[PDB]
């Protein structure tokens, strides 16, 4: 079965199924944590780095896109970067042809569109990441979820990569409590990490280790690690 | 996708040998036999055709000997529309090479452009080779009468006397037993008659199954000649070198 | 033997695309929508499973509209419906652009038709996992369509596809009986309501979301425009009414 | 140059007169303005000699194959069609300034087409420099359901005008006739209005007169 | 989109057999028999009009077709095949010829052209052999006339007699038995009523067989008149009438 | 090796059977048409099937109207049917602009038997699963009839069936052909002839047909067109007052 | 040139003149500027004649290929395609170009599109050399909604006035009558529109 | 300026009772500058003869281009190209080049192996043919040829008579024009045989 439908995007098993684009999916659960959620001011973006030793880094995991948008990432970090790239020209489009800021709505149009094109061509092959885009608009606070499938979701919250479905059931569950952290920023970022911990079991959250990026009515997109981040751990 | 249909012309066995070369050669073995013989006063070009019948025009044929130049002959061994598609850029590559230089073209530089061609094929492009063999019979004013082989491989060599096609084993034993260095063009094209006489495989060695070719200085001339024999020709030949 | 499932553009021995089926399989497994034709419009309406309580209710819209006359909703593969929109979106403004006048939807449907038959014809390419219900109102009245990956097409009085497609198309040939006088934009908007409530049945198990739209030439000035608040609500109510 | 073209009551008739110029200097005394695009479609030309004949020669091979392969006949309008958009398409450039005419399943017809593309349909007409010497004949003598044979006299007298009148026309008359049931038929100086008065002297020298430096054979067989 | 089939489709077989190739000839095999016959002063190509329904119009498709005015082609194998390459032999006549040399070009030259058409159909990327075998007969006037065979591999040969197709073989021999350099144009016409005779199963008459010579000059065929050097093409399809007056001398 | 059956070269024996299964994809709509040459006119027709509720019948057809003079019926799935009807309608509208005059039926067909060949001979493109029929009054040839299938074969009729049951019409038609000893309907009008067709139709398939059951194009001197639901019954009405 | 095209009670009405110079020389006096682009949609032509034969035939062929899919095109259709080809390729043309046709819906039509490309819906047009002398008679005699007797006088008029000033106007006058009942050509000589 | 007057030089071609003959002068200069008096304008491909005016650089090119295409000619028909074909190919040659042309005046002479018939014919920079009975004229000194010609020439002349007169008429047409001259060269030609002699003129 599978076996001979598998070789490539540009076909279709028996049951209508994409094994490609499945086995493109399949590198994102092997990817690190990431957890985003939004209140009704504010954006935030919570991802735990990996590291390959203990004599090297942990692999950043969020990229700015423009000043009021940004994303976090699961799998094949080059294909965040391609990705990513592609999302800071659209952005920088929008703003230097329109002198408008690109929607975040837009944004994720957009990325599904890319991603669509890399599954129904041959040569070709899917992108092998996962992102979560957030960004603070004209209709405020936003959080999306991309799928290399080109599957993109508005949510209030959610989280992608290994054992992420703990910090989504904790989200899930948190859901009236967080989307009301209103002008209050290191509460939604602590609710973050509550969410995120809730995914942890090798380790805890470090210094070296936590990252987090927030975005929101007076906050352009700003990226926190380190000493930074200290006081949440 | 495609990828699913590509033999894939052009790549190595484990051993290191190129696929479709080999088999193109395979492919020449079976092709009519041609000699080439080369003396002190000039080259002889022999043929034989494979399969003929009653009714084939052979006042009208040609199959295996072809003039490149004036200077230049090949006979051939394989597949002939490949082989016209070669002979007709050798061709071009001869004026082309006259109209740059105002000289015609010595005789190497032609045999290596044409194998440079079909190495080509062997290397890139993802196309079958071409089944065909050559022998080039020619001269110029800085080697003189040469003589010289090109295969599908693209690989080129030169010789006193040689043979492509079919039983190439057989008539090259031949040769080498009663080659000698100041052979003599009659002499040459005696040995080539014989050779093919004895490793045909067909029954008797008669005119129609046969193309005859000679490139020599005429004395009483200073310039060189190719000549191209006619079925008449060959059939007195044949009967002189005591073939009836 | 075997083998004729493996590439696109094949045809089997029976003189079947496989390629094409197995994508239909992709559009079967998706969420069901669907089209009521009306005596001056068109009404669309779509099932949205509701994942999680996390996903932002009234946000992920999925009906699309093209020019400004038409709406495009469909089963299957979201991103390739979100393609063939795009597409279709250009072969609009093409053909505004050349002939001033909006496209027609007869002629709109075989360009999305030209488009995704062309994509069964070589190997290079999938077939459109998606089936595709749009339609809006011109010159001459409104119609309704329905798209399937091979590229087939007609106009319909009722439509649906996806996984309640049955469901549906019973409750529509209702319609279609009890009403041989035409259905109004006000009632095929409820009835839409209704039609995707029952269908949801073949999914009962999780919870969706209700996504209306319509191109009506007396309740929307021939222009396709979503339907919203009390007239949303007014429709879901009427489903909620009568599914018990 | 004077070309004219002329409908009668079952076909049209074409002719030209042949001189060649460089400027002031008459080139060729009897060329061939007369042209063949098809066996029923002959063609008229002036203006610049290579453009006529190879506008001529381009299309007509076309029209050949296109008859092979729709196993007609070739059209008039359809010789008119593919010289007008060739010619269009080089803006002038190509300098043929044509009277297009034949026979052809769907009757006779008669068209004038200038090297910009712009085409024109008339029951007579002419180009060229001798044009107007042409014209005020054809204006003056031109009447509806003529004969074949006074067709020929009228084209025939046009071109005569400018011949006499015209310092870019001279030396003969060529003319074609393509009839509706019949083959086209080409009478290559039909009029030969200007052949030179025997010389008053002849110029033959005596052997030896050319004083020679070397002589040799030249050789030609290979 | 965009050809992605850049690579031969035809290649060697360890065996050294060129397999398209060989089944394009099986194609040729299974295809209506065909011949072609000189004689002195004219050659006569000739195949059999197997109508594929009663309720077709047989005259609305020639086997055999004029190339040059003074070339004529015929065939055995696929139709569709022989008719593209038709197509394409009467503008290579023309691009590659009388565009340059103002003149037709002659019989073994345009066959050399066509054979090499149908040997990039056995190279070039993503294509199959042409599934046919051509007899082409025409006239020049350095050469006079002339028989040619071309095969699905491109290679072409000069003929005095032969046939292709279904009953080739039987054909052939044949034709060896009648054939003498000393023919006259309707000799070779009646031997090829007869040798086609023998491969034909129901009727044989003008408008079952298609017959077509290459011989004088038709100046009634010209379209017109006075140009001392356009005497009229040597090719000519006979009629369904023509050939049933020679059957009853059969 | 397996492969010489899903792209275009030979098999063995020297056939292709991607055009071999293309000709069988040409039954999958179960449809039956037939085309005669009247006096000066030419009739086609063929079956009409709605048989879901919810089509509107009105966009149901597998006839088309590909210039001003031709009419082309196809037999085969309705996708590869409308790639076939938009080539040919910018082929002929092409060859009107560059040759100054209507491509004639035959020509047109030619042309869309040749586009099929090479569908025959390179790999990437696949063939049409249909038949095309085209009809017209050529100005020069007059009735006309021309078929083209996957093959890139075409050839022209006195008359033709083609579907499922092609050969029974096929017969009927023969029958009737080699009685009259000519190769056309001798009937003045265009009615007359579209009711033979149908009574033929009828015949062979041993059906009886309502004003949907049918579909017909009608070709004349400058015009081609196609019948309505109620010039059809008007044509079913006239046939019964004989029966 | 002149042409002008004439909306009235029943349709429109094409007419113009005849004469084709080159210089001072007349090419062609019984030309037909008139052009037929579609069944109930024709056109004036000035300016160059090569430009506008070019522009018509193109225009033809759209419409022909227009009709073979989406059924008889507008009027306003056939005025969008011409000023397409007008507009983006205004470098290299020279083609004023009056556009005018017969729709059920719409009755009679006219659009006139000059040098630039631009496109103009008027209840009637003129243009040509010959037209600038007929500005201020045309504008004081026209009236909508004339009788198909009516218009015919007006463009009669009109262009004997514009043939008697401009020496790049003459021959005959030419008239293309478009309405419901179908097209109708009409043709007046010198004789009697000179004395007028 | 012009690129047919920067280096000078004359041909001219007449036919005669089974004859034709070709003659040019042997000048080659730079404007007023004399550079080189062994500038011969007539080549031979097979029995066909073909004489040059005009641009050097384009005489040299177009001979060297006739060489290479008449070459490949033979070797595919197998037979030597004869003066009407010849001319034809001249003429396409040429008009392919129609936007971008060779600035020389070409001449053909010859006789057709088969018919024995004389040929001779001129051409223009692009090809258009002139196809004359009697002489063809090119060059510098094309005027003075046309008037020496016009007058000095009679049908049917036979070889030695025609060498007078086409060697008179290249001779007085050169030294009417200051770009023409420093040599000339005539062929006679005919069926079995060719003659080439070189003239003694003024050098100045
Ligand atoms: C006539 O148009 C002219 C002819 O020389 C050429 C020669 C052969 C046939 C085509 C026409 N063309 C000219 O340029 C020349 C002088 C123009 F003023 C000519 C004699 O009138
Ligand atoms: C009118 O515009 C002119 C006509 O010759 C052309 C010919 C046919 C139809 C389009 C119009 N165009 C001109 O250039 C010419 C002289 C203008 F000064 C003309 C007579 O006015």
């Amino acid at each position: 079965f599978r076996n001979n439908y598998d070789g490539d995007t540009v076909t279709f098993s028996p049951t209508g199924r994409l094994f490609q684009v499945e086995y493109a999916l399949e590198a994102i659960k092997q990817g690190s944590v990431t957890v985003g959620l939004r209140s009704n001011t504010h954006a935030v973006l919570v991802a735990l780095k990996r590291n390959a030793d203990e004599l090297s880094s942990y692999q950043k995991k969020i990229i700015k896109c423009d000043e009021h948008m940004g994303l976090s990432l699961a799998g094949l970090a080059p294909d965040a970067r391609v990705l990513s790239n592609y999302l800071r020209q659209q952005c920088n489009y929008s703003s230097l042809v329109f002198n408008r800021k690109l929607a975040v709505e837009r944004a994720g149009h957009l990325l599904c569109d890319k991603a669509q094109k890399n599954t129904q061509s041959y040569g070709g092959r899917p992108y092998g990441v996962g992102l979560l885009i957030i960004g603070y608009d004209k209709s405020g606070a936003h959080l999306l979820e991309f799928q290399p499938s080109g599957n993109v979701t508005e949510l209030y919250g959610t989280a992608i990569g290994a054992r992420s479905q703990g910090a989504k059931t904790y989200l899930e569950r948190t859901l009236d409590t967080f989307i009301k952290i209103d002008g209050n920023p290191d509460e939604l970022i602590k609710a973050g990490v509550e969410a995120i911990s809730q995914s942890l079991r090798d380790e805890s959250l470090t210094v070296d280790n936590l990252s987090i990026a927030i975005v929101g009515k007076d906050t352009p997109f700003t990226i926190y690690d380190g000493e930074a981040v200290a006081k949440y751990i | 996708g495609s990828r699913r249909y590509d033999s894939r012309t052009t790549i190595f066995s484990p051993e290191g040998r190129l696929y479709q070369v080999e088999y193109a050669l395979e492919s020449i073995s079976h092709a009519g036999t041609a000699i080439g013989i080369m003396a002190s006063d000039g080259i002889v070009l022999a043929a034989e055709r494979k399969v003929t019948s009653t009714l084939l025009e052979q006042d009208t044929s040609t199959e295996k000997l072809y003039k490149l130049n004036d200077k230049i002959a090949v006979a051939v061994a394989g597949l002939t529309a490949d082989a016209e598609i070669l002979i007709n850029t050798a061709r071009i590559h001869a004026q082309n090479y006259l109209k740059t230089y105002n000289e015609d073209i010595p005789v190497e530089i032609l045999v290596r452009r044409l194998s440079d061609i079909k190495q080509g094929y062997t290397q890139h492009g993802g196309l079958r080779p071409f089944g065909v063999s050559f022998i080039y019979a020619g001269y110029d004013d800085r080697y003189g009468y040469q003589l010289y082989t090109s295969n599908p491989s693209g690989n080129y060599t030169g010789w006193k006397a040689i043979s492509v096609g079919a039983n190439t084993s057989a008539a090259q034993t031949l040769l080498q037993m009663d080659y000698k260095d100041d052979m003599k063009v009659d002499d040459a094209i005696e040995l080539a008659l014989k050779t093919l006489s004895k490793t045909t495989d067909s029954s008797a060695l008669t005119y129609d199954r046969l193309e005859f070719a000679t490139i020599r200085k005429g004395a009483n001339d200073g310039e060189v000649y190719q000549k191209i024999f006619k079925p008449q020709e060959i059939k007195d030949i044949l009967v002189k070198t005591g073939i009836t | 033997g075997t083998g004729y499932d493996l590439s696109n553009s094949v045809f089997s021995p029976d003189g079947r695309n496989f390629q094409v089926e197995y994508a239909v399989k992709a559009v079967e497994n998706g969420t069901t929508s669907i089209g009521i034709k009306c005596n001056d419009g068109v009404v669309f309406a779509v099932e949205k499973l509701i994942t999680s309580k996390l996903l932002v209710p009234q946000k992920n819209v999925k009906i699309q509209v093209v020019d400004r006359h038409i709406g495009c909703v469909y089963s299957g593969l979201i991103p390739d419906g979100r393609h063939l929109v795009n597409r279709g979106r250009e072969e609009a403004a093409s053909f505004k652009k050349l002939y001033k006048t909006p496209i027609p939807i007869p002629a709109f449907a075989d360009r999305l038709g030209q488009y995704v038959q062309a994509h069964t014809l070589y190997n290079s390419v999938r077939p459109f996992g998606v089936s595709t219900i749009f339609g809006g109102v011109d010159k001459n009245g409104a119609h309704l369509y329905m798209l399937e990956p091979s590229g087939s097409y007609w106009g319909y009085k009722g439509a649906a596809t996806g996984k309640g497609r049955q469901s549906a198309k019973a409750e529509l040939e209702k319609l279609v009986d009890h009403h041989p006088e035409g259905l109004s934009a006000r009632e095929a908007v409820k009835q839409a309501a209704k039609i995707i409530y029952l269908a949801h049945e073949d999914n009962k198990e999780k919870d969706f979301e209700l996504e209306i739209s319509w191109c009506s030439l007396s309740e929307t000035n021939g222009l396709h425009k979503f339907v919203k608040g009390d007239l949303l609500q007014e429709a879901i109510d009427f489903a909620q009414k009568e599914i018990n | 140059t004077t070309i004219v073209g002329v409908k009668f009551n079952n076909g049209v008739v074409i002719a030209a007169d042949t001189r060649s110029t460089q400027g002031p200097i008459v080139a060729d005394k009897n060329c061939a303005k007369l042209h063949r695009i098809s066996p029923k479609i002959w063609c008229a030309g002036a203006g610049t000699a290579a453009d006529t004949e190879a506008v001529t020669q381009l299309i007509g091979s076309n029209i050949e194959l296109h008859s092979l392969y729709t196993s007609r006949e070739p059209r008039v309008v359809s010789a008119l069609q593919m010289l007008k958009q060739h010619l269009f398409k080089y803006q002038g450039h190509i300098g043929a300034y044509l009277i297009v005419a034949g026979v052809d399943p769907t009757g006779s017809h008669l068209f004038s087409i200038h090297a910009h593309g712009s085409t024109d349909v008339g029951y007579y007409l002419s180009l060229g420099s001798g044009s107007l010497a042409a014209m005020a004949v054809l204006e003056s003598h031109w009447k509806q359901d003529l004969t074949k044979e006074e067709a020929i006299k009228l084209a025939s007298d046009a071109i005569q005008a400018g011949i006499w009148n015209d310092l870019g026309s001279g030396s003969n008359v060529d003319v074609c006739v393509m009839e509706i049931g019949k083959d086209a038929e080409y009478l290559r100086n039909y009029l030969t209005p200007n052949v030179r008065e025997e010389k008053q002297k002849s110029y033959k020298f005596p052997r030896g007169t050319t004083a020679v430096l070397k002589e040799s054979i030249v050789n030609i067989c290979d | 989109m965009t050809d992605r089939y850049s690579f031969s489709l035809t290649t060697f077989s360890p065996s050294g057999k060129l397999g398209q190739i060989d089944y394009a000839l099986t194609a040729v095999k299974q295809g209506v028999t065909s011949l072609g016959i000189k004689a002195t002063n004219g050659v006569v190509i000739a195949t059999e009009k197997k109508s594929s329904s009663p309720l077709a119009m047989s005259e609305t498709l020639s086997k055999v077709s004029l190339l040059t005015p003074d070339i004529g082609a015929v065939y055995s194998g696929m139709g569709p095949d022989y008719r593209v390459l038709v197509d394409k032999s009467r503008k290579v006549a023309h691009t590659s010829y009388k565009r340059i040399y103002g003149e037709y070009p002659p019989t073994k030259l345009l066959v050399s052209e066509v054979a090499k058409i149908m040997q990039e159909a056995t190279q070039s990327g993503g294509v199959r052999p042409f599934g046919v075998s051509l007899l082409i007969a025409g006239h020049d006037e350095f050469n006079g006339f002339s028989l040619y065979q071309v095969d699905p591999s491109g290679s072409y040969f000069p003929w005095k007699a032969t046939a292709i197709g279904k009953g080739s073989v039987a054909a052939k021999t044949f034709l060896e038995k009648r054939w003498n350099d000393e023919l006259e144009l309707e000799d070779a016409i009646h031997i090829a009523l007869l040798t086609l005779k023998e491969s034909v199963e129901g009727e044989f008459n003008g408008d079952t067989i298609e017959l077509a010579i290459i011989g004088d000059e038709n100046p009634d065929l010209l379209g017109y008149t006075g140009i001392p050097t356009d005497k009229g093409p040597r090719f000519r399809k006979l009629t369904s009438q023509e050939i049933n007056d020679r059957l009853e001398a059969l | 090796a397996g492969y010489d059956r899903h792209i275009t070269i030979f098999s063995p024996e020297g056939r292709l059977y991607q055009v071999e299964y293309a000709f069988k994809a040409t039954n999958q709509t179960n449809i039956n048409s037939l085309a005669v040459r009247g006096k000066d006119c030419t009739v086609v027709i063929s079956q009409k099937k709605v048989p879901d509720k919810l089509l509107d019948p009105t966009t149901v057809s597998y006839i088309f109207c590909i210039s001003r003079t031709i009419g082309m019926v196809v037999n085969g799935p309705i996708p590869d049917a409308r790639n076939a009807a938009l080539r040919a309608k910018a082929e002929a509208a092409e060859f009107r602009y560059k040759y100054g005059y209507d491509m004639p039926c035959d020509v047109l067909a030619k042309r869309m038997a040749n586009l099929s060949q090479i569908y025959t001979q390179r790999a990437y493109m696949r063939p049409l699963g249909v038949i095309l029929t085209f009809v017209s009054v050529d100005e020069e040839l007059g009735p006309s009839i021309y078929k083209t299938d996957p093959a890139g074969y075409y050839v022209g009729y006195k008359a033709t069936a083609t579907g499922p049951k092609q050969q029974e019409i096929t017969t009927n038609l023969e029958n009737h052909f080699k009685k009259s000893k000519i190769d056309h309907i001798n009937e003045e009008s265009w009615e007359k002839v579209v009711e033979f067709a149908i009574t033929h139709m009828i015949d062979a398939l041993g059906t009886e047909f309502s004003k949907n059951d049918l579909e017909v194009g009608v070709a004349t001197k400058d015009k081609f067109f196609t019948l309505s639901a109620e010039n059809i019954e008007e044509r079913l009405v006239a046939i019964a007052e004989q029966d | 040139t002149s042409i002008m095209a004439v909306t009235f009670k029943d349709g429109v009405i094409l007419g113009a003149d005849s004469r084709t110079t080159t210089g001072a020389y007349i090419a062609n006096r019984v030309t037909d500027k008139l052009t037929r682009v579609h069944d109930k949609i024709w056109c004036c032509r000035s300016g160059s004649a090569a430009d506008t034969q070019a522009i018509a035939d193109i225009v033809q062929y759209h419409l022909e290929l227009y009709t073979s899919q989406y059924g008889t095109p507008s009027t306003e259709t056939a005025a969008s395609v011409f000023k397409e080809l007008c507009y983006e390729n205004k470098d290299n043309l020279t083609a004023g170009i009056i556009v005018a046709g017969y729709d059920d819906k719409n009755k009679g039509e006219v659009y006139t599109i000059p040098l630039g490309g631009s496109v103009h819906k008027l209840p009637y047009a003129i243009a040509g050399s010959g037209s600038t002398f007929i500005y201020g008679y045309c504008d004081k005699n026209f009236r909508e909604n004339m009788s198909k007797e009516e218009t015919v006088d007006f463009i009669k008029h009109s262009l004997s006035q514009a043939i008697k000033w401009d020496g790049s106007s003459g021959g005959v006058i030419r008239m293309v009558v478009l309405t419901a009942a179908g097209v109708e050509r009409l043709i007046f000589y010198p004789d009697e529109y000179e004395q007028l | 300026s012009d690129p047919s007057s920067i280096n000078g030089g004359i041909v001219v071609a007449m036919t005669g009772k089974d004859c034709v003959a070709i003659a040019c002068d042997l000048r080659l200069g730079s404007q007023s500058l004399g550079v080189s008096n062994k500038f011969e304008k007539i080549f031979h491909y097979g029995h066909v003869f073909l004489g040059i005016t005009g641009l050097a650089t384009d005489v040299t090119t177009l001979n060297e281009m006739f060489r290479y295409k008449t070459n490949l000619y033979k070797l595919k028909e197998e037979r030597a190209i004869e003066p009407e074909t010849f001319t034809q190919l001249v003429s396409s040659s040429l008009y392919e080049r129609r936007f971008g042309p060779y600035f020389v005046g070409p001449v053909v002479a010859g006789i057709n192996s088969k018919s024995g018939k004389p040929f001779i014919a001129g051409f223009d920079l692009i090809g258009c043919i002139d196809e004359a009975k009697d002489f063809i004229v090119s060059g510098t000194a094309s005027d003075q040829l046309f008037g020496m010609c016009e007058s000095l020439y009679e049908p049917n002349l036979e070889p030695e008579d025609l060498f007078e007169t086409i060697s008179q008429a290249l001779l007085n047409a050169a030294d009417r024009d200051a770009l023409s001259g420093w040599g000339a060269v005539v062929y006679i030609i005919k069926k079995d045989e060719v003659v080439k002699r070189y003239l003694k003129m003024r050098q100045d």
